[PDB]
Parts: C-alpha cells; structure tokens; sequence
C-alpha cells in the first residue's frame, strides 16, 4: 500500500503540532536543601548523589589494597576512619579502612 | 551568467520598491521635493478657488510666528538683511471672528428654533480643529504653510486656514467671503446628525426645560411596541405623550435607552434639525 | 478579480460640486528629452499644446523638465495627496492630449472597484422600514393571548 | 491478558532471568550497594530479602547452604552471608534493603535505582526527609493534638 | 472631623512624604558589599546600592527560585523584610517556610495575616459606625489562630456576627490576596508616627510604648496599598503568599462594661504549605475557639 | 503551581496522628446512623401492587457450592454488603422521568483521594465517601 | 549561507531622552551545525518559548532528549553574555522571546537495500536560535470568556447593513 | 554520496610572521614607558597651592639632569621646538582626541594617539555611545618629565613628554540601547591625570601623539556605577568541599 496523494503542510502541521505531540511541562521540580541545585520530588539529587559515589569509590579502592586479590572477602564488619579518628568502643575487631582525608560533614560517624 | 542589461535594470527597480516598503522613508515637506515654485503654487491656489486674492496679503497668511523665530535661529548660528516678514496673527483674528459671526448668522436664520447653546456648539464644531484641518489638507493649505515643524500641527494649521479667510475678506469683502465659508465649512455637516456634532448629556432633562418655555405639560413615557422582553435581543419603542398626544417615539434595546432616544427625537423636532428637513440651499443668491 | 483586489464606496473630495466645483488636479510634471525618439511626441506636445492647456487650467501648475531620459513620464498630483505616474513613451501628440485631459478630469481617488454606482447620505425621507412599520396597534398594547386585569 | 502475573519477562527466558537476578544479588552482597535499572532492581529486591532468611537458618542447615551456593556465584561471599549479614539483621524481621530512584543514565535514558543493605559501612545516601515538625502546618496540628488529648483526659 | 474616606488620603501623603525624605538623605550613589552566608552559593558577594537595594534584589541576582521561596532575610542575625532597603554592608541570609527551625518566618507570616484582617475590618461596616483598631496581639502560632482586637460603635454593642457576615470578611481578604500587594516597611521616628495616627487614640498609646523600648525611638510602619498600620517585627513581602485565609469567629473580651473590645480571629496557610480540604476543616474548628496570649 | 497530596508537608509525628484522627471520625459517623427509626424517619407506607423499592450495593467475595434436599448441586456467589447508605432522593417531577430516583453508595473510601465537590456533599450528609 | 542572527547584537540605539521609558535589552544568540533534526529540536524550542530563563533551564535539565542539553548550554552562555556585554543588571530578569530551529548544511550517504537496490540517506544538521529580553515573562492571555463572546456577537449584529440597495 | 564538508582548518600562531623574511614589521610607537614616573604623594593637595606647584615644576626639571639632557636630543632632530608651547599644544591634542570618541572618527584618532593607546580607548566603547566634553580648565599644564629612548634600539629613537593636567570634564556613557550607563551629562567634575605623549623622532613624518595615562596609587576612587553587581563564589564540584 502506497500513498495515493501527497499530504499538505497544513495537514501535517495539525498532526505534528497536536498537543499530544508536544512536550508537557513538569511541575515536580524543586531545589535540594543541601546544595541548592534542582531535583525531582521522587528522585535523588544528582549532585549530592554524585559526591557520595566519588567518596564511596575511594573507599572501595582502599578495600582492594587490603584484600589484595579476588575471592578474599572478610567474615567481619568494616569501618571507615579518617585523619583524626581512632577505633571507637563498638568498632572493636572490625576491618578499619583508613582514609587520608578529613571526614565529610555529611558523613556522620556511627 | 546570462547576457543582457534590461532584465537586471528592471530587477533593481523592483528591489528598490521592496526596500522602500520594508523601510519607508520619513515624510518631508513638498517644498523640499523637486519641481516646486512657491510663487507659482500660490497663484494657482486662488485661481483654483475662483477668488481674486491679493498676493501680498496671501503670502503673509501662510507665514507663522514659529517659522519666523526658527528662521532667525538659523541666521544666528551662521552670523547672518533684517527680516520685515509679518506673521498671520492679525489676519487669523479677523478671519476667525468673521467666520464665527457669519456661520452663526447662516445657522441662526436657517434654524430659528435652535437655542444659542446649540448654535454655539455647532459653530465650535465647524470651526473645530478636526474639521478645519481636514478642509485645509485638501485645499493645498498645508503645502504652502511656512511652519517650523512637519507635519504641520493641527493648531498651527487651524490658525493658517483662518488667515486665508482674513486675506480674502480684505480683498473681496464680506459678501464674497461668506460664500467661501458656505461652500467649504457649511458643507461639512450634510450627512451628520444634530447630536453627533452637539454632544449633550441627559437629553430628557433638556426636553423638560424646552417644554416649559412653550408652556407645555411634562411628557409621559409609555411603551408602544415590545418584542423579546425575556430574550437577550429585545426591542422596545418608547413614546413621549404630552396631553395624550404623541410627540416622539424612539427604539432601543432597553427601556431606558429607548426613552433617551425618544427625547433626542423630540429635540430634533423642536429645533427643526430633523433628517426630513429640506437641504441647505447652495443656489446663487438672487 | 474583485476578491483579489480592494474596493471603495463612491465618494467625493470635500463634497465637491455641492457649493462649488474645484478642480482636484493640482500639479503636472513632465520629463521630456531633448534627444530621443521615445520623447518625439512629448516634444511636439510642449511646443503647441501645453501652452494652450495651461491657459484653460490656471489652477494647475505645470513643470516641464527637459533632461536625458529613455522613458518620458508625466506625474499628476491631486489635492487629496494622491500621486499618479504615467508614461508617454512613444505616444503621438493626440494620445498625450487625451491623457493629460483625463488626468485633469479625475479626482485622485484610487481607480479600483466601486461597490455601488450611487451614494446618498440621506437615503430615507419617510422612515427606514422596520418590523413594526406596517403593523397595527392593539388596545392596551396587549400581546397574543395575554390575560389583562387578572 | 496479564491478570495476577507477579514476575516479569526479562533476559532471554526464565533461566536467563534467574541468572541476571543472581549476578545482581551476588554483586549486592559483595559491595552492599549497587546501581542498576529500576525494574531489574525491584525484581531482585525480593530475592535479597529472602536470602537473609536463609542466612538466619544457619550454615548447618543443608537446605540453606544449597540456596547460597546457587545464588552466590562467588564462594567467598557465602561465609559473609552467614557470619556478617544475617547476624546484623538478627533483631530485625524485615526491611533489610532500601531501594531509591536515581537520575536516568545518559547512554539510554533508562530508569535507574540504587539498592543497598541497611547497616553498611558506606557514606550515607541523601535520603529524602519529611518536613520539619517546627513548620507552620505541623505546629498548627501539634496544637490541635494537645487539645484533643487534653479534652480526652478531662 | 475628617471623613473616613478622606482620612486615609492624608495618611498616605504623610507616609509618602517621609518615604521620599529618606531617599533624598542618601547620597546619589553609594555602594555596599553584601556577603552571602548560606549552604547554597557560599562566598557570593553583592555590590549593591545603599538605601535603595533590597534583599529581594540580591536574590534576583542569584535565581528566580530564591525570590519565590525567600520569605524573610536574616541580616547580621536579625530578620529583615525582603523589600527593606539595606543601609550598610553586612552578611545576608535567606529564610524559607521549609527549614529546620523557621520560627522567625512563622511569626512574620502570622503577623502579616493579622494586618490583612485589619484592612478588611475598616471597610465592611458602614461609614456611620466608628471602627477603631487597637492592636494585633502577639499570640503564638501553636495557639491555632491569629487575632486582631477591634472596637465598634456603641450602637453595635450586642450585635454579633453571623455565618454569612464571617464569609463576607473572607471574600474581602481573598480579594486583597488577588491584588498581589507588597508590604511596604518604613522605619520612622516616634514623633513622626504620632502625627499620622494623631486622630486615633488607641494607636497613639501603642506608638508611645514602642518608643520607650528602643533608645533610638524609631517605629516601624507597614502599609498594604492605601491602608497603613503599626506593627512589631518584620512582615512577608506580598499578600499573594497566603493561599488559604479565613476568619473563624469573633469574641468579646471582658470586662465589657468599661469598654467593649472585640477579637476577630482567623487562620491561614501559604502556598508553600498548602493543606488538604479535610485537614483544613480541622484547623478551622480550633481557630473558632477563643485564644488568650500567655 | 505544583500539586500536593495530604501528607507531603506533614512530619513523622503528625502522619500517625492524622491517620488515626480521620479514622476515628469515620467510626463515629458510621456508628451514628444505626438508629434511623428514631431520627425522625419519613412515613413508612405499606406495599401496593406495582411498587418498586430500592436495591443494594454489595461486594463480590467469591463462589461456593450448595446442595439442595434433592441431591442436586448448585454453585452460588457471595455478595457482602458493607457500608451501604442512602445518599439523596429526587422526586418524580425533578427526576424528569416516570419514576423517582434514590441514590445509594457503598464501600467507604479515603477522604484524601476525592474531589472537593464530593467531599462537601458527604460533609453535610454526615457520612464518609463512597466508592 | 546566511548569518544575520549574529549581526543583531551590534545595532546601537541612540541615547534615550529623560522622559522616555526604560528600553528593555535584547540578546540574540545561536548555535550552528548541530547534529540533530530541526523537526525534533522544534519541540524543545516550542516548550521554553515564552518561559523565564530560570524556568526554561529547569525544564531542559530533566528532559531526556539530546537537544535539551544543547539548548540549555546555549541559554547559559546567552545569560552570561547579557550581563557581561549587554548591561543587564539581573540575570534572572530574562525571558525567552523567540526560540526556533533551522535547517543546516546536511551530508548525503548511501543506504544499501536488497536486490542491489540503494537509498540516499542524509546526515541531518540543524541550528538553534534564541532571543532573550530583559524583564518578566509577559502574562499569558486569559481564555475568552462568555461575556466577550456575547459582546462580540452583538457587535456583529450591529455592524450589519442593508446590502444591495441604496 | 562521497561528498563531505571542506573542513580542514588548523590553528597557527600570529605572534610572529614567516621566518627568514627580509621584510620585517615596522613599529611606530613603543610598548611602554622607558622610565616610570611616580608623581609625589600630595600633588593633589598642591593643586590648590598653585604657587608651590609652579615652583616645584620649574625646580624638578632643572634639578633632574637626565630629564634636562633629553631635551637636547629632541632638538637635534627638530630645531624649531620649544618647551613653553607643548603644554599648550597638548591640550589641543587631548581635547581633540576625546572628541573623536563621540563621533567615532577613528581615521583621525590614529594621528592623535599611538597604536598602543588606541585599543584601550575604543575597545570598550565599540557598541556604546559616549558624550564627553571639556567645560573649563582649572590650572595650566606643565611638562613634568622629558626622557628619550636608547639610541638606535631598533634604528629608531622615541621621545616621551609627560604632562600634568588639572581640568573639569563632563562624561556620560550610554549603553547599546541608549540607557544611561555611567556618569552625568549635566555636572562636570575635577580631573587630575598625567598624560604621556610620544613621537618617533627618526621618522620624518612623525608627530607627538598620546601614549598612555599614569595612574598614581594615591588617586581617589572613581565614580561608582549606576547598576548593581554580583561576584559569584567558587563553583565547586560534588566531591570537593567548601572552605572558609
Ligand atoms: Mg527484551
Ligand atoms: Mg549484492
Ligand atoms: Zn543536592
């Protein structure tokens, strides 16, 4: 089946510019109270989620320097310590991961 | 590239026209444009109107004070013989007064039942800034006007049209000058209603005062016709009844608009400015 | 087009002819060439015809600019401000004499479609027709099947 | 017609689906936090919850060891399940994982999600927080509560 | 005596007169470096104009989001109306309804909504009755409603509003919200403020109390379009901020014999903290009950 | 210009309080209509030939077998009536029809998920919304 | 090719008189030869058309189309260009006056088909044009109300003459 | 279907033209001043003390041998040249060079100023309207310092004549759209700026042209601008944190 006639630009503007074709404005946008950047109400902040992944990656690179190979996971808990911190009362008998950096303010010691 | 010159030249002309439409130039005085001789254009002005103007007087009817003051400013900058030119102030005062007293006489004798307030508002409309400037821009009065600013302001143009009447008054006299006011100013209220030139408010309160002067009982309003009362498009005909005698009847969408138009209809009959009135007589005086 | 062009109603300039007739043609500007076969008919019109035409029309200012040109034209300006430009290129004297006279007779209003061949500001003298013109009035202005004094 | 169908159709078939979910669960036990498409995470989240239930049964239960051996491709993670993860959620009876939606990835604009095991040693995610109790609306409600409580005691 | 419709005509002229005098006192152009101290955009500096630029103008430099959500400004630890000119260089911070501890913002909103009610009280009653405003009690926000004491003519000594009358007050309040009028703040000397309210006896007493507290003896003035009133503390920038507004009831204070003082109560919520129909009806009932400041 | 739901701005302490508050109100509203003959009922006419009474709005539970005294087996459907009330009444004249309409609702639903015009209709009726 | 859009930021208006009103600032900016379809880009320029600078940037920041990241880059550099070069005081006091797409210079490659057949595919390119104006976004036109419909209908009933007569 | 864009552009340097070329770039003006001049602190106060200024200006030139010997060189290439006329001649150049900014007469501005000064004046006002005028002169100008270049640095010699000016001026700068941007066209203000001139003595067609303006560290702050400014802070990344 082939077109019997050529469709005019008037017919085609009415199909292309139909409200269903148009992009719909979004009203679920708001500002992140921490950084001030934009975000959706149901989605995490891309900026704050990015700074968590940069630090999480650094911690995961230190974990590799301790295991020193594959299939070498521990059977104990793990703790992250920063310059100016020592094992806590509850952080006894764990795998401490030393980080040469000041503890992030958002990263609260538990 | 095709050889030839006629099509390229013809295409440049269409481009110029297109450019002018997209970017039209500012208007300028006709004297600045080519093919202009002030002395030849001012003689034709009179012959065109079949009047024996006086050139010395007519040339000063187009000279305005604003143009004289600016003409001096140009000389001071260049350090340049004194000018003895006179303005049109004196000529304008003579023409404006004569026009107000001649229009009144014409109207006071044609409509003898109209009050002075109505005859004054009519004379203030025929000698108005809108009417006098329309007659001036169609009699070549704005092309000869020696003003400082173009386009000529309406007030400046109004003062120049009455100076031409003052020059004609001195040259040809009142009788010949009164015909110029009948043929150019009286003809500006032919297809116009009375209350379209003489705007009033509360016409019903004005009709009650004219019926007291004639010792006539106050009018009573009543409904003569009616249609579509409940609808959005109604029609009412209200009739004014003095001593149970119909004097006027007017239509309207509401009962208040129709009652106001009926009073306007009665006033036109009282003053004799109806549509049925016989036309103004322009025939040569016997 | 009529639909592809504009229109106007029949009219006059300042109610011309009502009190007096005023010629609307105000200026005529000829552009002839001393040399040039296109302007031959225009040169002979300037030698014998234009002078007699100005005597009859003293209210029209005529300008004759003789300059080099390939297409002679006559520009007519009217009181109302309209400007009509026309070409007398390769036209005989008789053709230019009937054209210039046509310009003198015209008013300047645009030569376009005229809707009606008549115009009047006072079309009625007995009253414009309206629905109640030929209807009789009823006692007490009652309506069809309307109970009075209920 | 799909009325009641609870399981999704991913991968190349039923077996490939289990193998996709197994590779995500195995990576979740090694790192305790991963990012993957939202639908694939919501489907694996159920298995991550029931895997801890088998770790609470103990490493001496053969049935529990046969599940971990199958669901954990890396065999060094099996002791971590029975000795690290299960003890951690000993007090809790449910809600071992939290799933959160994250910005769509750039390559294919796919809906993404992050899933983790509660109690991990990783930097806290920027969890959504409810409006403070000191706000205008919440202070108008706190006052209403007090009266309703005060009237009831009367 | 001046008529009610011409009494406000002079209060504006006196208000505008003093509003223009302060502007002339300022030099042609003097710059102040305003530093931003907040979690967001830390380190930004605004080189603004003295006695002309406002905190709102500083937000316009940053983004439209700050403008819409910045209800109040904190200048050197002191709250600052968003439309109040800045006199000297100083640190600036922006406050919102949704914060960890928005105590100052809640007070400002609660005060503004009370002032709005005073304006509609001076227009509802006829011109024959003498409506004399007294003050706006500084009641907490947990009380459940904001109030504005008012006095009425002796003729209306026992007249009690009805449900339909209370509804008309609201339609006049929402009509004031639709105009989107900005609160204009003016700090004047006590002596100048007495002249504006010299006609009303109650306002003069309140002004005198404020002068005694401050060694400078300056009194803050706020006006909504034509209506002018004396209030304590900062206010919100615009009326459009309040989405839900309603006057709940009217209570007569005691003792009534020496003088009658009526207490118009009300409750409201802004656009940022919109409530649900069901939850909003619960707040009204609490508001209808009479509240007494501590 | 952003939409909102009933618990978007509420805190951790007010969410449980609001839930129980509106829940207790529904209980009291439903337990206040159990005495319709004492609350100024309308006249009770007898049954006449050609009369049509109201119906109900039930909830389909499931299906169950059923045997008669002859041994034949019949399968039945369980229809549970839960929170069925009469909402309003329209007379024959205002009905624009031969009969007169009676409106009935069923299955109480949440007030946080209904339209304002619907919520106010139930507010003056003294009942929770119906599905 | 034509590049008139870049020459509109070079016109210099004469100094205004003391009584004249403040003239809004106009900022023209564009990006040429974008590897994208003008038909697909038209839907993005139509979205922000009439919006504020800060509202447009928020809609383009959460859009999944590729053109969104490109327009947002053009708006950010036109925003800075306004305050730095065109004497705009507040960077948020801007709105999208004009926003459309144009066809660019496109390439032609061969697409192979079956049975020794072939098609000619074009590597599409586009331009994006934007104009920023100082001030707040003009208020949207309210929808026509019943009073205006009736007021217009009665006006047509009053403008009707007696046709084909005197 | 094999046609592509003709995109082969590569980026090169403009600092120097092709090497091993007998033709070389010919420069008419020097880049900077040969000997930096520091006007003594308190010269603004001496503006009121006109008599002391006259004494100091005469004494300084006489006392500064290096400055008095440079005039000898300027007179070896131009015999008919006096020092009691240049300060009166500089006023014509200064005034005439600032009137070319109003009408955008850059063809004549090159004859008045050097190539080193021309960009500084015109670059910023390329799309702006300037209305500068010279209302009055307060104190006569004085030739504070004259110093010549090292002989045949490039085979050419330049002479610099520092001149002090103290006069009233009117400045109003309008933006692209005609809106007032800086200054007031009604009110003039006092100005104290030291204008430096230069002339290529070797070049037979050389002339004295404005070179630059000495800005003393003890000058008063300039007039403030009309609008407000926002100076953003560091645009930090997610990982990096803010520090006081
Ligand atoms: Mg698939
Ligand atoms: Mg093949
Ligand atoms: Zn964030």
């Amino acid at each position: 089946a082939a077109p019997k006639n050529r469709r005019t630009i008037e017919v085609n503007r009415c199909r292309r510019r139909n409200p269903q074709k148009l992009i719909k404005v979004k009203n679920n946008i708001d500002v992140c109270p921490e950084c001030g950047h934009l975000k959706q109400k149901h989605v995490l902040c891309a900026y704050c989620y990015e700074k968590v992944c940069k630090e999480t990656a650094e911690i995961r690179r230190q974990i590799g320097k301790q295991e020193g190979g594959p299939f070498k996971a521990p059977t104990i808990e793990t703790v992250v310590l920063y310059t100016g911190e020592t094992p806590s009362e509850q952080d006894q008998g764990k795998r401490i991961i030393e980080r040469d950096r000041k503890r992030p303010s958002w990263f609260t010691q538990n | 590239v095709k050889k030839g010159f006629r099509a390229a030249f013809r295409f440049q002309k269409e481009l110029e026209r297109q450019r002018l439409l997209r970017c039209p130039p500012p208007p300028v005085r006709r004297s600045e444009k080519p093919n202009w001789d002030y002395h030849a254009e001012i003689q034709a002005f009179g012959h065109r109107l079949q009047e024996n103007f006086s050139l010395d007087l007519l040339k000063t009817a187009f000279v305005n004070s604003c143009y004289i003051k600016s003409e001096e400013a140009k000389r001071q900058q260049l350090g340049i013989v004194l000018l003895n030119l006179k303005s049109n102030q004196e000529l304008s005062e003579q023409g404006t007064s004569f026009s107000q007293t001649c229009l009144t006489q014409f109207l006071e004798d044609e409509y003898p039942d109209m009050p002075t307030e109505g005859i004054k508002n009519l004379v203030d409309f025929l000698t108005g800034e809108e009417v006098v400037c329309h007659v001036a821009r169609n009699l070549a009065v704005e092309q000869l006007t020696l003003s400082e600013e173009f386009p000529v302001p309406p007030a400046v143009l109004q003062q120049t049209f009455f100076a031409v009447i003052g020059a004609l008054l001195q040259s040809s006299g009142p009788e010949r000058t009164a015909l110029f006011i009948r043929d150019f100013l009286i003809t500006q209220m032919t297809g116009k209603e009375l209350f379209e030139m003489w705007k009033i408010i509360n016409p019903m309160g004005l009709l009650v005062e004219e019926l007291k002067k004639r010792n006539v009982s106050a009018p009573e309003s009543r409904l003569t016709r009616q249609s579509g009362g409940t609808t959005a498009l109604p029609l009412y005909f209200v009739g004014l009844y003095c001593d149970k005698k119909l004097i006027a009847e007017g239509p309207g969408e509401t009962v208040l608009v129709a009652e106001e138009e009926a009073a306007r209809v009665a006033l036109r009959k009282l003053y004799g400015f109806t549509e049925n009135r016989r036309p103004w007589n322009y025939s040569k005086p016997k | 087009t009529a639909r592809g062009t504009p229109s106007r109603f029949l009219a006059s300039v300042l109610h011309n002819g009502l009190g007096r007739y005023v010629q609307q043609l105000q200026r005529l500007s000829f552009s002839v060439s001393r040399d040039g076969a296109s302007s031959r008919g225009a040169r002979e019109f300037v030698e014998r015809e234009v002078i007699d035409f100005a005597r009859r029309n003293p209210g029209v200012v005529i300008y004759v600019n003789s300059r080099p040109c390939c297409v002679p034209r006559v520009v007519a300006e009217y009181l109302n401000g309209a400007v009509r430009e026309e070409s007398i290129h390769c036209k005989s004297v008789e053709e230019i004499s009937t054209l210039v006279q046509k310009l003198a007779d015209q008013s300047g209003l645009d030569v376009i479609r005229i809707r009606k061949p008549f115009h009047t500001d006072n079309p009625s003298i007995q009253g414009q027709w309206h629905p109640f013109t030929n209807k009789p009035t009823t006692f007490r202005g009652l309506r069809p099947r309307e109970v009075q004094d209920p | 017609i799909s009325h009641g169908r609870v399981f999704r159709r991913m991968g190349l078939g039923p077996e490939s689906r289990i193998h996709l979910l197994r590779n995500l669960l195995t990576g979740l036990v090694r790192h305790e936090r991963i990012e993957a498409p939202w639908a694939r995470v919501d489907e694996m989240r159920g298995y991550a919850e029931k895997l801890i239930d088998y770790g609470k049964l103990g490493d001496t239960n053969e049935r529990a060891m046969r599940m971990a051996d199958f669901w954990l491709t890396e065999k060094d993670l099996i002791p971590k399940l029975f000795q690290v993860l299960a003890p951690r959620y000993k007090d809790q009876t449910g809600g071992y994982t939290r799933m959160l939606q994250i910005p769509n990835r750039s390559l294919d604009r796919a809906k993404m999600a992050v899933i983790e095991y509660k109690g991990n040693c990783l930097p806290p995610l920027p969890l959504p927080r409810r409006d403070s109790h000191l706000t205008l609306l919440n202070q108008l409600l706190q006052g209403l509560r007090q009266d309703l409580r005060q009237s009831q005691e009367a | 005596q001046l008529s009610p419709t011409e009494l406000t005509e002079m209060r504006n002229d006196l208000f505008n007169k003093e509003k223009a005098r302060q502007l002339s006192l300022t030099p042609r152009t003097e710059k102040i470096e305003v530093k931003h101290v907040g979690k967001t955009d830390p380190g930004t500096v605004f080189v603004m104009n003295k006695n002309i630029s406002t905190p709102y103008s500083c937000a316009m430099h940053l983004s439209e989001w700050y403008c819409r959500k910045s209800i109040l400004a904190l200048v050197d630890g002191q709250p600052w109306d968003m439309y109040k000119p800045l006199t000297k260089s100083c640190e600036i911070k922006f406050l919102t309804f949704k914060d960890c501890d928005p105590g100052e913002v809640n007070k400002a909103y609660w005060r503004s909504c009370a002032m709005m009610m005073g304006c509609v009280i001076e227009r509802a009653f006829k011109d024959e009755y003498m409506v004399n405003l007294v003050r706006a009690p500084e009641v907490p926000v947990i009380s459940g409603a904001f109030c504005y004491d008012v006095v009425l003519d002796s003729k209306l000594d026992e007249w009690m509003p009805t449900k339909e009358n209370l509804r008309s007050f609201t339609k006049d309040a929402h009509a004031l919200i639709y105009k989107d009028l900005p609160f204009e703040t003016l700090e004047v000397e006590a002596k100048v403020a007495l002249e504006i309210f010299q006609h009303s006896k109650y306002k003069v007493d309140f002004i005198e109390e404020k002068a005694s507290q401050n060694p400078e003896r300056i009194v803050k003035l706020h006006r909504i379009g034509d209506f002018i009133d004396v209030s304590e503390g900062p206010l919100i920038p615009r009326t459009s901020i309040c989405f839900q507004y309603e006057v709940s009831a009217v209570h007569n204070l005691q003792p009534t014999q020496p003088s009658l003082i009526r207490r118009f109560q009300g409750v409201s919520l802004p656009v940022h903290l919109r409530a649900h129909f069901t939850i909003w009806d619960k707040l009204l009932e609490r508001s209808r009950k009479m509240v007494t400041e501590d | 210009k952003s939409g909102t739901w009933w618990d978007e701005h509420l805190s951790e302490e007010n969410v449980p309080f609001i839930k129980q508050l509106v829940s207790d109100e529904d209980k009291a509203q439903l337990a206040s209509k159990l005495c319709p003959l004492k609350d100024e009922p309308w006249p009770i006419h007898p049954w006449e030939p050609g009369s049509f009474r109201v119906g109900l709005i039930a909830l389909k539970l499931g299906m169950m077998p059923l045997w008669t005294k002859d041994g034949q087996k019949h399968v039945v459907t369980l229809l549970q009536v839960q929170d069925c009330h009469v909402l309003k009444y329209t007379s024959k004249e205002n009905c624009n029809g031969k009969m007169a309409t009676l409106s009935v609702g069923g299955k109480t639903v949440s007030r946080f998920r209904k339209a304002t015009s619907i919520l106010e209709f139930y507010r003056e009726l003294g009942l929770p919304p119906k599905q | 090719i034509s590049r008139k859009w870049e020459k509109k930021n070079k016109i210099v208006y004469p100094p205004q008189l003391p009584g004249e009103p403040r003239r809004p600032a106009e900022i023209y900016h564009c990006r040429r030869q974008i590897k994208y379809s003008k038909d697909k880009m038209w839907y993005l320029a139509k979205l922000i058309r009439g919006m504020s600078i800060d509202q447009a940037l928020a809609q383009l920041e959460f859009n999944d189309k590729k053109g969104a990241k490109i327009i947002k880059e053009v708006l950010l550099e036109a925003q800075d260009m306004a305050v730095r070069d065109h004497n705009v005081e507040f960077r948020s006091n801007l709105y999208i006056a004009e926003s459309t797409s144009g066809r660019g210079q496109c390439l032609k490659r061969i697409r192979y088909h079956g049975r020794g057949r072939f098609g000619i595919m074009e590597k599409v390119y586009c331009h994006y044009f934007v104009k920023l104006v100082e001030g707040p976004p003009p208020p949207p036109e309210p929808p026509k109300t019943a009073v205006a419909h009736a007021k217009e209908y009665i006006q047509q009933l009053r403008s009707r003459t007696i046709v084909h007569t005197l | 279907t094999e046609k592509e864009f003709m995109q082969h552009a590569r980026k090169a340097g403009l600092v120097i033209p092709p090497e091993k070329s007998d033709r070389s770039i010919h420069l008419a003006c020097t880049a900077g001043i040969f000997d930096a001049y520091v006007p003594p602190e308190g010269d603004a106060r001496i503006s009121s003390l006109s008599k002391e200024g006259l004494i100091e200006r005469t004494e300084r030139m006489k006392k500064t041998m290096a400055s008095q010997v440079s005039i000898r060189r300027i007179k070896d290439y131009d015999a008919n040249f006096k020092i009691k006329d240049f300060p009166e001649k500089a006023k014509d150049i200064f005034i005439e060079a600032h009137l070319c900014l109003n009408n955008s007469d850059h063809d004549r501005l090159h004859t008045l100023v050097t190539e080193h000064c021309f960009p500084d004046m015109t670059w910023d006002i390329k799309y702006k309207t300037v209305r500068w005028s010279f209302v009055e002169s307060l104190e006569p100008s004085h030739v504070v310092q004259v110093r010549c270049s090292s002989m045949m640095n490039q085979g050419n010699v330049y002479g610099q004549i520092t001149v002090r000016m103290h006069t009233r001026q009117t400045l109003a700068i309008y933006d692209r759209f005609g809106r007032l941007m800086y200054g007031q066209e009604d009110v003039p203000k006092d100005v104290l700026e030291y204008v430096v001139f230069e002339k290529q003595l070797t070049n037979p067609y050389g002339s004295w042209r404005m070179h630059t303006k000495i800005v003393p560290p003890w000058a008063p702050p300039k007039q403030p601008i009309l609008k407000t400014v926002m100076i953003p802070g560091p645009q930090l990344k997610p990982e990096e944190e803010y520090e006081e």
